C-alpha cells in the first residue's frame, strides 16, 4: 500500500477477494503513523491481510533506509497493538517446505512434525511466507525506483505514471527485491493476471502463483500498491490451472 | 480509446431484485466484496437484467476472478418464461439434466463481465460429463469461448465450467441461519422471531445448509440409472457436520465490528471455497463468493489417477486352437 | 469330426491354400508349407474370433490380425501363440497401445492412447502393467516420471505447453503429491 | 508531526449508545455525512463516551462546522446521575432553567473537536439571554474560550451559544414519521408495523416534530414571569404547517435512488437550517446536523433593532414651580 | 403659607444666602442676587425630585444638576427652565447620553450609551429624536448611517474590527434590508 | 476537483457536510469521462452540487489548453443526459443583484421582478452564480499552475506537495483569475477556514464567502481540488458572522 491518501487505495480495488473493513481502516490509519513514529522508519504500507482460522494478521511492512534491505514486518490479532518479526533466512524458508496447512491466527499454536518429534512456531512460517511473497511476487512499475550514483534508489519523484503504451506489457513492471530491478521473466511466464477495471484509469496485476495478491497501478497517477489479501498457501497446481 | 468505449456502454444503467447496496454494506463491513464504486455498477445491471426478463428475483452471486476480465455473476429465477461380436462397450450410462428449475439448474446464473455489457447467460449444467469434471482446476481467462482443456475431454467453452464451480458453491457453501425456509421446495419462515449474532458465532450448528448437495454422481437427486444409491447431507442440515479434514475446519466466524458489541454482522468464511463469505446480523442474511471459482484443498492439488488398463483375453480352451489332425484320424474317417 | 475340402499330396500334408473344418468347430483357410502348418491363412472360431495371418512353427508367428470374440483386436507380429514384436491393441474402448510385446503381455517400449480421456501412455511395460521411465502425454501437460503396479509413485516432473515445467513426489497414497522445484523448459 | 500526536490520543479508540453506522450509510446515499473511517472514529468517541458516563441512551447529534477546529456533538441521556429616588427599572424578569432533564435542557449534549481528544460536557442552557439570543448569527472559532460577543450582552464564551444554536436546531430538525414517539413525554409505539417510504416522499405531512417547540421566550413549557400564555405548535404536529418564508418551502424531500423504487429512503432535508438531513427508510429513522450551525432566510441577516430610548420625563406641575413668595402675600397672611 | 428663615439683607427684597421654605412643601436652601433666584441653590420637592444648580435670571441657567423624581437624573447646562448646551443623562436603566440638548430635548451630536445592551449612538439630535449622520457603535461593529422614524433607513457602511467595510442600503422597512460592496479599509 | 480517478480525494471528507453519494459517484464517474469523449476537453472537474429547492444541479466545469479563461459549465438533474451552460459575464451578474433567494430545483424557473414583468431565467443565474464563485473563492495551491513563457499556463507535472512552512497559512493559495494570478487577498481577510481533519494528510480549506465550498489538500501528494456543495445565494452577513 501507501502513506498518504488512503482512501483511493482500497483494500479490495474489485480484487483479492476479501480485505479489510471499516473496523479496520481507521485503526490502521493510525496504527501506521504510530509505527512509522516508534520505530524509526522512512515509509510505512500496509503489506496484505492472511486469513487465519481464528482471525486474521493484518501484516503491515515497515520499510527501512535504502529500499532493498530485508525490512521490518508486524503482525497484528488486534489493529491496536503491534508486535515484531525476525528477519528471515535461508533455513526457515526451506523448515517450511514440509508443511503446507492453513494459518492458524494463533501465536501460542505450533506446528508439529515427526522426523524425532519438533515443533515450529506459527510466527517464523508466517515470516518465512512473507519473505517469500516479497522475493517472490513484489513488483514496481517502470521507473518507481530510479538508479542513483551513490547507491541509495529509495523513492523517484520524476515517475508520475506509466503511459497507455506499456500498460498491458508484462516486462514494463520491475521486481521490488534484487535479482536496475529483475523483470517480468519468472519461471511460469503466464503467472499474472493483468485486467483494466475502470477503462484505462486504474490496471490492476493478480498474483497467480500466491492467489490473494491485488497490485493496483494509476497509468495518470503516481499510485502504485500490492496488498495480499490471500491464505499463503502457494499452491503448486499453478500451470494445471493455467 | 477503450476507456471511452466502456463508459458509454454504461449510459443503459443510468436509465424482484433483491437491494445490493445494504448487503454490499454489510459485507464491506465484514471485509470482503466490492469497493462502494463498482458494486453499484452491478447493482444497475441487476436492475437492467430484471427490466427485460421475467425474473421473479434477481441475486448479485458474486464476482468470479479471471485473468484477462472477471466473471460478475447473477442469480435469477424466472417466473413463467424460461429459455462377429463387435462393439460391446457403450456409453456408461449418460446421465441428462435434471429439470428446468427443481434441481442444480434451480437458479439461472447470467454472467457479465462489466456491467456495461450485456449479461451472457450460463447455460444448463448436466452431472455427467460436467459436474463430475469437478476434479479438475483451471483458470477462468474471461473469454467465455476460450474452450479450456483439462486431463478429461471438458465438453465445455469455459461457460460449462464456469457453470459448474458456481453451481458446486451454490451447493456447499450457500447457507442461511437456522430458522430460515422451512419445508423439496422451502418457504420462509415468517416466525423467525430473530436470532442472537452471538448465538452465530460460538455456535456453528445455527447456520443450516437450505440448498441441496451436490452427490458425486453429479445430480442433487437420485434417478436409479441402473433401471450404487449414494446420498451426503440432506437439506437443512447444519454446517457442523460438514466433510473436511481434521485439523483444518470447515466453517470459520469472525465479528465485523468487533470493539461494538451491540452492532456486530456474524461473518461466515468458508474455508474449504476461498472468496464465500455470508453474512448475517439477526434478521437478514446474504451468501457471496468472491476469487478464482476454486476450491481449497488442504495439501496442493494432484491430477486424478488414471483409470486402469483393460485386461486382455485370458488363456481358455476356447482360445486354444487344434492345429492339426492325426494320420489316422484323417485316413480312419472316410472308412468309419 | 469336420472333412476337409481343396488339394492334398500323396504322401504329405494339403500343401495348398485350402479350407478346414475343424472337429470343434472351426473353419481354417490357408496353406500348408514343408509338411507343416505354415503360411499366410484366416482361421475363425465358432463364437466369432478371427486371425489373419501368418502360420510359422505350428503357431502364430509373423504378421497377423487377431479378433477377439469380447470386441478387442491386436494386429502386428506374433510369436509361439503369444503377442510379441510391433503390436497394435485395440480395446474395448478403443483404447490403442502401439509398441512392443512379448510372452502374451506388454513389455518394452509402448504407447497407450486413451480413446475416451485422449491421454498417452509412452513408456516401459513389464508383465502387462504400467512400469517406470515413462510420460503421460495429455492435451495439456505431459508427466514423465516412473509408475509401479499402475500408479504413478515415483519423482516425475510435469511439462506444460505454456513453457514450464515443475517436478514432484508422490507420497504412499496413490492420491497424494507433493511439487516444488519449478523451472522453464530445458 | 500533527499526525503523530492525534495517532497517540486516537489509539484510545480503538482499544446504551445508538447504531451510528447503520444510520451512516443511509445517509451516505443521501450524501450527508462524515465519510467511511471518520464516521468510525466518532463512532468508537461514542463508545468511549458511553463507558465513562452513565448514558441509557446515546445519539450522534452531528458536527458543527468551525474555524480551525470542528464540534463533533453527541445527544445523550443519563439515568439517575448529572451534574432623592432610587432605580425604579429593575431587572427585566430573568428566567432560570426549566429542570435539568425535563425542558428544553432535556438532552446532554457532548462536545469534541476531534475524536481523539475526550468530550466537553456543554452546559444547561438559560433560556433568558442565550437561547433568547437567536437573533445573532456568528461563525464559530473552534475553542470553546473565545468569549464571543454580539449586539446583545452574550454570557457565554462560544460553549452557550454553540449549545444554544443545538437547541435551536434539535428542536426544528427532529422529525418522526407520524407512526412512533406516541403520548410532555413520549415513548416509542409498539405497533408501529412499519411505513411507505414513497408516501414519505409526495407527502410532507408525515414527518411530525417529537421534540418541543423552543418558544420565542426562550423555553418549552410556560413559566409564568408575570408572577394568556406564549405557545406554538404542539408535539407531534407534521412540517406541513412549518414556520418560515411563504415563498419558500421549509423542507426538501427528495428520493436519492432515482432507480430502484424498491429500495430507497427519504432523504429529507431543512431548508431553514442549510445542512439539517434526515431519513426513514420505512421503518429506522435518523436525524443529522452539519454545518455552521446557523439558520437561513430568504433575505440577509440583518442586526436587531434598538431599544426604545426611554424618554425623559415632561415638564408639567412636579416639575415647574412658582417664582417666590414675595412680601405683597406674607404681609396679608399676618392679619389673615 | 411659605417661611423663609434666610436673610433680607436689602430694604426692597430679599438677598444672600437663604433657606426658604414654598407654601406646597418644596425647600430652596441657596443664594440671591437683585432680589431674586440667582447663583448657586438646592431645591428639593416634595415628591422627591431635586435640583442642585445655578438660577440665572429667573429660571434654570448654568451648571445643573437635576434628580428626576422617576428615577432618572440630568448633569449639564441649563438655560430658561430648559436643558440646552452640554449634559450627561443618567436614564433609568442607567443609560448615559453625554451630548447636547436644546430647548427640553436632544439635539446635537448625542452619544447615547445603552447600559442594558451595550451600543452606542454617536449621532446628531434633533427634537428628542434620531437624525442621520450618526454612528451606532457596537462591540463589534459601527454603522454610519441615517435614521429616521426611530430606525436606520438610510444606506450606510459597517466598519467592523476585522478590517472590512460594507455599504448596505436599507430597504423601506428595517428588516429585510440591502447589502452589498464589502471594501477594504480606507 | 480532479478529472479522472476522482476516488483518491473524497467528496464529503468531513467537509461542510454533504458531499456525494451512491447512485450519483459512479454516475458523475462515467459522465465527466463521457463529456471529455463529447466535449473537446483536456480536463474535466466536478464542480459541485448545488443543492437547489427539489432537485440538486450537480455542475461539473470542463478545462481545456489555454487556462485561465472562462471554462464550460454543465448542469444535470440526472446523470445521464447533461446540457452546456452559455458563458457568462458581467449583465447576468449585475441581473441577479435584485434576487436574493434560492434556486429552484426545477430548471428554467420564472422569476416575476416587479419593479415591468419582465423575466430572467434560472440557466443565466446559474451561471452568473458559477462565475461569481469560481472568481472569487476557487483556489488554487502554489506549486499547480504556472505562468508559461508562451502563455498557456497549463498544470504542472512537478508539484512535489507541499511544505510545512505555507500549509496552514494564505500565502501560497491562489486563485483562478488574475489581479500570474491573485493569491489570498480576501476583502474581510478572515473568510477562509483553514483546518487539518486527519492529522498533517488532509487540510482543507473551508470558504466563507460562500458556505458551501470545500477545498481539499494534501501536503504530500497531489490532492488538490475544490467543491460547492452549496446553495448559491451570496450570504453578505460575513462580517455579522466574523
Amino acid at each position: 500500500m501507501d502513506a498518504d491518501s488512503l482512501l483511493l487505495s482500497l483494500e479490495l480495488a474489485s480484487g483479492s477477494g476479501q480485505g479489510l473493513s471499516p473496523d479496520r481502516r481507521a485503526s490502521l490509519l493510525t496504527s501506521l503513523m504510530l509505527v512509522k513514529r516508534d520505530y524509526r522508519f522512512a515509509r510505512v504500507l500496509f503489506w496484505g491481510r492472511i486469513l487465519g482460522l481464528v482471525a486474521d494478521y493484518y501484516i503491515a511492512q515497515g520499510l527501512s533506509e535504502d529500499q532493498l534491505a530485508p525490512r521490518k514486518t508486524l503482525y497484528s490479532l488486534n489493529c491496536t497493538e503491534w508486535s515484531l518479526l525476525p528477519p528471515a533466512t535461508e533455513e526457515m524458508a526451506m523448515q517450511i517446505s514440509v508443511v503446507s496447512g492453513r494459518f492458524m491466527g494463533d501465536p501460542s499454536h505450533e506446528y508439529e512434525h515427526t522426523e524425532v518429534v519438533v515443533q515450529i512456531k506459527e510466527e517464523t512460517r508466517l515470516v518465512s511466507i512473507i519473505d517469500q511473497i516479497d522475493k517472490a511476487v513484489a513488483i514496481i512499475p517502470r521507473g518507481a525506483l530510479f538508479k542513483t550514483p551513490f547507491g541509495v534508489t529509495h523513492v523517484n519523484r520524476t515517475f508520475e505514471g506509466l503511459p497507455l503504451s506499456e500498460v498491458r506489457k508484462l516486462s514494463s513492471y520491475f521486481h521490488f527485491r534484487e535479482a536496475l530491478d529483475s523483470l517480468e521473466y519468472d519461471i511460469p511466464r503466464g503467472s499474472w493476471s493483468i485486467q483494466m477495471e475502470r477503462g484505462n484509469a486504474l490496471v490492476v496485476l493478480r498474483s497467480l502463483l500466491w492467489p490473494g495478491l491485488t497490485f493496483y497501478h494509476a497509468p495518470r497517477t503516481k499510485n502504485y500498491g500490492y496488498i495480499y489479501v490471500g491464505t499463503g498457501e502457494k499452491n503448486m497446481d499453478l500451470p494445471f490451472m493455467l | 480509446l477503450p476507456a471511452y468505449e466502456i463508459a458509454e456502454t454504461q449510459k443503459a444503467l443510468f436509465l424482484s431484485l433483491p437491494n445490493v447496496m445494504e448487503s454490499a454494506y454489510y459485507f464491506e463491513q465484514a471485509g470482503v466484496g466490492l469497493g462502494t464504486d463498482e458494486t453499484y455498477r452491478v447493482f444497475l445491471a441487476l436492475k437492467q437484467l430484471t427490466d427485460t426478463h421475467p425474473i421473479q428475483r434477481c441475486r448479485f452471486w458474486g464476482k468470479i476472478l479471471g485473468l484477462e476480465m472477471n466473471y460478475i455473476v447473477a442469480e435469477v429465477e424466472f417466473r413463467d418464461g424460461e429459455d462377429l461380436p463387435k462393439s460391446l462397450y457403450k456409453a456408461p450410462q449418460v446421465i441428462p439434466k435434471e429439470e428446468s428449475r427443481t434441481g442444480a439448474n434451480k437458479y439461472v446464473y447470467f454472467v457479465c463481465n462489466v456491467p456495461g455489457r450485456p449479461w451472457v447467460r450460463l447455460p444448463s449444467v448436466t452431472p455427467a460429463q460436467i459436474v463430475t469434471a469437478r476434479k479438475i482446476k483451471k483458470f477462468f481467462t474471461g473469454r467465455l469461448d476460450a474452450a479450456v482443456i483439462s486431463y478429461p475431454p471438458f465438453p465445455g467453452n469455459e461457460s460449462n465450467y464456469l457453470r459448474a464451480q458456481i453451481a458446486r458453491i451454490s451447493a456447499g457453501t450457500h447457507v442461511s441461519p437456522l430458522g430460515f425456509y422451512q419445508f423439496d421446495s422451502y418457504e420462509e419462515n415468517p416466525d423467525f422471531e430473530g436470532i442472537q449474532v452471538i448465538d452465530l458465532v460460538e455456535s456453528l450448528s445455527n447456520w443450516v445448509h437450505h440448498v441441496q448437495y451436490i452427490l458425486p454422481q453429479g445430480r442433487c437427486n437420485w434417478f436409479n440409472p441402473i433401471q450404487e444409491q449414494e446420498v451426503g447431507p440432506p437439506l437443512l442440515t447444519p454446517i457442523s457436520e460438514d466433510l473436511g479434514i481434521q485439523n483444518i475446519p470447515s466453517w470459520t466466524t469472525q465479528l465485523s465490528s468487533n470493539l461494538i458489541p451491540q452492532y456486530a454482522i456474524a461473518v461466515l468464511r468458508s474455508n474449504l471455497w476461498p472468496g464465500a463469505y455470508a453474512f448475517s446480523n439477526g434478521k437478514k442474511f446474504e451468501n457471496f463468493y468472491i476469487g478464482w471459482g476454486h476450491k481449497y484443498c488442504v495439501e496442493n492439488y494432484t491430477p486424478p489417477s488414471p483409470p486402469p488398463v483393460y485386461q486382455e483375453y485370458p488363456s481358455g480352451p476356447e482360445i486354444t486352437e487344434m492345429n492339426d489332425p492325426s494320420v489316422e484320424e484323417e485316413q480312419a474317417f472316410r472308412m468309419t | 469330426l469336420g472333412e476337409y475340402e481343396g488339394e492334398r499330396n500323396e504322401v504329405g500334408e494339403r500343401h495348398g491354400h485350402g479350407k478346414a473344418r475343424l472337429p470343434n468347430g472351426d473353419t481354417y483357410e490357408g496353406s500348408y508349407e514343408f509338411g507343416k502348418r505354415h503360411g499366410q491363412g484366416t482361421y475363425k472360431f465358432k463364437n466369432g474370433a478371427r486371425y489373419t495371418g501368418d502360420y510359422v512353427k505350428n503357431k502364430k508367428h509373423g504378421q497377423g490380425t487377431f479378433i477377439y470374440p469380447d470386441g478387442s483386436r491386436y494386429e502386428g507380429e506374433w510369436a509361439d501363440d503369444q503377442r510379441h514384436g510391433q503390436g497394435v491393441y485395440y480395446y474395448v474402448n478403443n483404447d490403442t497401445y502401439t509398441g512392443e510385446w512379448f510372452n502374451h503381455q506388454r513389455h518394452g517400449q509402448g504407447t497407450y492412447l486413451y480413446a475416451e480421456t485422449g491421454s498417452k501412455y509412452v513408456g516401459t511395460w513389464v508383465h502387462g502393467q504400467q512400469e517406470g521411465a515413462a510420460e503421460l502425454i495429455h492435451l495439456n501437460h505431459r508427466y514423465q516420471g516412473k509408475f509401479m503396479n499402475k500408479n504413478p509413485v515415483g519423482p516425475g516432473k510435469y511439462v506444460f505447453d505454456i513453457g514450464c515445467e515443475q517436478h514432484g513426489e508422490y507420497r504412499l497414497t496413490d492420491t497424494e503429491r507433493g511439487e516444488e522445484e519449478e523451472e522453464e523448459e530445458t
